[PDB]
């Protein structure tokens, strides 16, 4: 819709400006752009539409940008069910727990990995805390991440 | 305490000690110190006050000047917002760059007028000391 | 899924393929060759070899149906059109030369030895296999383990993995990875291997780290499905390696660790000179071992004794008793032309022995040269009772050692069910084979037949029980015989056992008493044939074992089965100073241990792992098709797959099925029997590849492996999607900051322009002036 495309516009600027204002954005940021308009595509997802592994590789106008966002819209988003399901498969106890160490492993080691920094990051952000045994309720965590930075 | 000064000031300015400020009052004291304004300067300088200049219309125009500004804390933060490491200093080339061609670009004069005072020593421009200087 | 963790785990296929021209034709080098028919002629087909492009004829009934490129490197072979010795060997070998060493053969797994380290066992990878259904994610040993866990849990019953294969295949490596896996989803457990392997492993021609004892380890689980204890059982340790070692072979690992100088401090505690080639008992065959650092292994072995919770005395008692042995064999002797009884030839080394065992060196050599009513021994009767002692001590050390490591594992915590793992030593044929081998081989037989029972005999039985419908199928796979030739009432062992009880007996009355009973009365027993390998030592008879024909030399089998240590020295040591030292025939005994093991197994829901030795050269990534093919034969792979496709060997209780395969159609799940009716319905699953059931689901062969595939895939995505969610959260969080800095700059820009214009205000100027 218009108020929508206007939103793409709004954000496109903040970005195209920061990597040198000139009406073009580094295809390596196309991810973060859309990540700002709510959506959270997967790296596999982004490259599919035009994203790049590195800066410099190439820049893009707003003309080519419209469809990348048309694209990253029709792509699957994870529900609470799904995040709860997957996390259960690591719980031997079955009581909604996990250890810090393991959670760390899941994030950094499995699936489209996550740098060790983004991890200590979101941990601190969501202010996730372990008990005496060093365990955490993965249910709470999933809920925050899902919540947003500003709830 | 901003007032206490204003008065004591109005006193030294109001030479003919008549509780009012006249074209001669201004011209008078200016010259006793540094170069003074020309008639035209003095004229429009008073026309800035509807009627006679009692210590009231005085504090009135002065207060309506310093109005429409923020905090020394609010500004010291808009600064530390570029002071990632929290060192309480900005690297001169950086700040100059920000103000110069970013956001609402400054101009060379705005640029010179601004740094003619700025407290930069060792490459780093202390925005604390400068936030004070620009404020209280 | 783009997951780096799948480099040597996920399969990386069209044209030139005529389903009527292309076929499999027998080969001598490759087992089977890719052929393209040229001309028929009754029975004489003339094909062209695609490889070299040569030509030849082949009986029509010797051509094998090739599979279409549709099934290249297939993860589950039960899903192939053709499951013949040439389709199977091709699929494996295809995968193998690409890093993939795991493949499902229907309901059980196939592991082909990599002979190189692979990044597929990491914690990164373990995370992804957790709770995944075999079809959901690539084939892996974790999947086999992970699944047995789910079954024990949901099905509430004991599980068990029989990891079989030839010697040097991967039985041990894989057994350890299973435990390491189950442990990760503890420290002492993992640590019990380093010590048991040091004392019960040795270089052999076949294996540089050959296990010389049978191992059955059960891993108990508590009410929250977590590890709550564990025990170990061992079987038939090669008492013989202690004092003897065929060329190109080493004695147990410890002995070499002990003489390396990993811990110089210990040299004086054991009284050893750091030279292995100095002690007869351990320098007969080999000394060093390409790729085994005795220095570091000693350290780690020492390190492991600590973690196991071994007091410093305890672990020094071990080290000393074993270094003591290194001396029993240094004790020289002499006769004394006359009677010969025998006299010593020094005493230096015979004391170090009495010393370490806390007994009088005098009282020792005494009860050793004239055992007490007295009865002196000659010059050899002694050197052989020396060995009888070395061997017998080491057999007690090893036994006590295990009892102790169980002390550290039998946590009195609460146990529900368990998952055992069976690693028994495999088939091995050498230049010379004797009693030791018959024992290992009889052991390995045995096991194979188990697979045959539970796989064919069994499957059909249950069909009857439940009272379904079916017609029998004879897979012709029975070894009861071979088994019988050796174990039954008048068998080989029973003959030997009744031959020991006679002091008169000898290597000839035993040899004759054997033919007397089975020559011509049992076809498995055949006079020794002709050499199929140089240096092929003596052979008295041959046995046709599942995986090979073995020529056995029965010389010395009578003493080997009846042990014999001076009941005298057993008295000396009975009251020794060292606290450790102070603390039925073999055949019958072992036969019994084994029967008991088997009995314990039958009460299980078995998952089978099949190891495969790629070649006779011990080098990695190289294949010997003949050998491979040959295994794909004596192991029953193909047949093992026919029934998975033919009948329907799977079976799942809707309760455990819903829990594991809901994540495959959750946008259709609002009763465990209907939920699955839905899931499998959603997936638009072919009514063929599965069946109803009152309490359980039946999936044709392979299908379940493929569901664990789809199961993983989804589990990986979802994990990515939550990582995407985390990526998008962190980005948007820092938006003000590009938002924040946009504001923080407007402050400064607008608020400096103010202080700038205020100084250009006459009033302020003049004001500032007055100031002082």
């Amino acid at each position: 819709s218009q108020d929508e495309i206007d939103d793409l516009k709004d954000v496109f600027e903040l970005f195209d400006f920061w990597d040198g204002r000139d009406g073009a954005v580094d295809a390596f940021k196309l991810g973060d752009v859309c990540r700002c308009l709510g959506i959270n595509p997967r790296n596999e997802d982004v490259f599919a539409v035009g994203g790049t592994h590195k800066m410099g590789e190439k820049s893009l106008p707003f003309e080519e940008f419209l469809p990348a966002y048309e694209g990253l819209m029709d792509c699957e988003q994870g529900t609470f069910a799904d995040y709860m399901e997957a996390f259960k498969t690591f719980d031997r106890e079955g009581q909604g727990f996990i250890s810090g160490a393991e959670l760390r492993h899941v994030l950094t080691a499995l699936g489209e990995r996550l740098s060790d920094e983004d991890v200590d990051e979101i941990i601190k952000l969501t202010d996730l805390q372990e008990d005496l045994e060093g365990n955490v309720k993965y249910e709470d965590f999933v809920k925050k991440v899902m919540a947003g930075p500003y709830p | 305490k901003q007032i206490q000064e204003m008065k004591e000031a109005f006193s030294m300015i109001d030479v003919d000690r008549d509780g009012f400020v006249s074209k001669e009052d201004i011209k008078a004291i200016s010259e006793q110190l540094g170069r003074a304004p020309d008639d035209k300067e003095l004229t429009a300088m008073l026309k800035e006050a509807p009627g006679p200049l009692n210590f009231t219309m005085f504090l009135s125009i002065f207060s309506d000047k310093l109005s429409g500004t923020d905090s020394e804390e609010t500004i010291r933060n808009a600064f530390a917002m570029f002071d990632e490491q929290e060192t309480k200093k900005l690297n001169i080339e950086y700040i100059k760059d920000l103000l110069e061609n970013m956001g609402d670009n400054f101009n060379k004069d705005e640029m010179r007028m601004t740094f003619k005072e700025a407290p930069v020593e060792g490459g780093k421009f202390d925005y604390v000391k400068f936030t004070a200087m620009i404020k209280g | 899924f783009s997951d780096p963790d799948f480099q040597y785990l996920a399969v990386d296929q069209t044209a030139a393929f005529d389903g009527k021209k292309n076929c499999w034709v027998p080969d001598e080098k490759e087992g089977f060759a890719s052929a393209e028919i040229q001309s028929s002629k009754g029975d004489e087909i003339t094909v062209k070899i695609v490889a070299d492009s040569s030509t030849r004829t082949v009986k029509k009934d010797d051509i094998q149906s090739m599979n279409p490129p549709k099934f290249e490197k297939l993860e589950d072979m039960a899903n192939m059109t053709y499951l013949n010795e040439a389709s199977v060997l091709y699929n494996l070998r295809s995968r193998y030369t690409s890093g993939l060493i795991y493949t499902y053969s229907g309901l059980f797994c196939i592991a082909v030895n990599p002979y190189r380290r692979l990044p597929i066992y990491t914690d990164s990878v373990i995370a992804k296999y957790r709770g995944k259904r075999k079809t959901e994610i690539p084939p892996h040993l974790f999947s086999v383990a992970d699944n047995a866990y789910q079954n024990m849990v949901t099905d509430r019953e004991n599980q068990s993995c029989l990891i079989t294969g030839e010697s040097g295949a991967g039985k041990t490596e894989n057994t350890k990875k299973v435990i390491m896996y189950l442990a990760k989803v503890e420290d002492q457990i993992i640590q019990a291997n380093p010590v048991l392997e040091a004392y019960g492993n040795a270089k052999t021609t076949r294996n540089n780290n050959s296990s010389r004892f049978g191992k059955f380890i059960r891993i108990h689980f508590g009410p929250t499905g977590k590890i709550a204890g564990a025990d170990i059982e061992t079987y038939l340790l090669e008492k013989s390696r202690v004092t003897y070692q065929q060329s190109a072979e080493r004695n147990y690992h410890i002995f070499y660790q002990i003489c390396s100088n990993a811990i110089p401090e210990l040299n004086d505690v054991m009284l050893v000179t750091p030279d292995s080639g100095l002690y007869s008992f351990i320098n007969q065959g080999c000394l060093t071992v390409d790729n085994i650092d005795d220095v570091e292994e000693f350290k780690l072995c020492d390190e492991a004794f600590d973690i196991l919770g071994f007091t410093k005395e305890e672990k020094q008692s071990m080290f000393k008793c074993t270094a003591s042995i290194l001396h029993m064999g240094e004790m020289k002797f002499k006769q004394r032309p006359r009677e010969e009884q025998a006299e010593s030839d020094g005493t230096a080394e015979a004391e170090k022995v009495a010393f370490l065992c806390g007994i009088n060196a005098g009282d020792l050599l005494k009860a050793l040269l004239k055992p007490k009513v007295t009865k002196g021994q000659n010059m050899n009767q002694v050197v052989n009772s020396v060995g009888a002692l070395a061997k017998s001590l080491y057999d007690r050390m090893f036994n006590w050692l295990v009892r102790r490591v169980n002390k550290t594992l039998d946590t009195k915590a609460k146990r529900n069910y368990y998952i055992g793992v069976l690693d028994i030593a495999g088939f091995e044929i050498f230049d010379f084979n004797s009693f030791e081998q018959l024992c290992i081989n009889y052991t390995n037989e045995r096991l194979q037949q188990f697979f045959n029972h539970h796989m064919f005999i069994l499957e059909q039985e249950e069909y009857k029980k439940e009272g379904i419908a079916w017609e029998f199928i004879d897979f012709g796979m029975d070894l009861q015989m071979c088994i019988d030739l050796i174990e039954k009432p008048m068998g080989i062992l029973s003959i030997l056992e009744e031959e020991c009880m006679f002091p008169k007996a000898d290597d000839k009355s035993f040899q004759d008493k054997l033919y007397q009973n089975h020559m011509g009365k049992n076809r498995m027993f055949t006079k020794p044939g002709k050499p199929t390998r140089p240096n092929q030592g003596p052979a008295h008879f041959e046995l046709h074992h599942y995986a090979g024909n073995v020529p056995y030399s029965i010389t010395g089998w009578l003493e080997k089965n009846k042990d014999p240590i001076n009941e005298n020295v057993v008295a000396l040591l009975g009251a020794s100073k060292e606290p450790l030292v102070a603390e039925q025939t073999i055949s019958a005994v072992h036969r019994e241990s084994l029967n008991k093991l088997m009995k314990n197994l039958y009460s299980t829901h078995p998952h089978f792992v099949r190891c495969i030795i790629p070649n006779e050269l011990k080098q990695p990534g190289l294949v010997d098709a003949e050998l491979v093919l040959h295994q794909l034969q004596c192991n029953g792979v193909l047949e093992g797959i026919r029934i998975c496709r033919k009948g329907f060997p799977s079976r799942l209780i809707y309760s455990e099925f819903k829990q594991r395969y809901s994540i495959l159609a959750p946008n259709a799940i609002p009763d465990g029997k209907t939920v699955s009716e839905k899931i499998l319905a959603g997936l638009q699953m072919d009514p063929a590849e599965y069946r109803l059931g009152t309490t359980k689901v039946f999936f044709k062969a392979g299908v379940l492996g493929n569901l664990e595939e789809m199961r993983d895939e989804r589990l990986s995505k979802i994990i990515s999607m939550f990582q995407a969610h985390i990526r998008g959260y962190l980005i948007r969080k820092a938006y003000k900051k590009l938002q924040d800095q946009r504001i923080g700059l407007s402050v400064i820009q607008r608020n400096i322009r103010k202080w700038l214009v205020l100084r250009n205000w006459q009033w302020w100027k003049l004001y500032s002036k007055v100031k002082p």
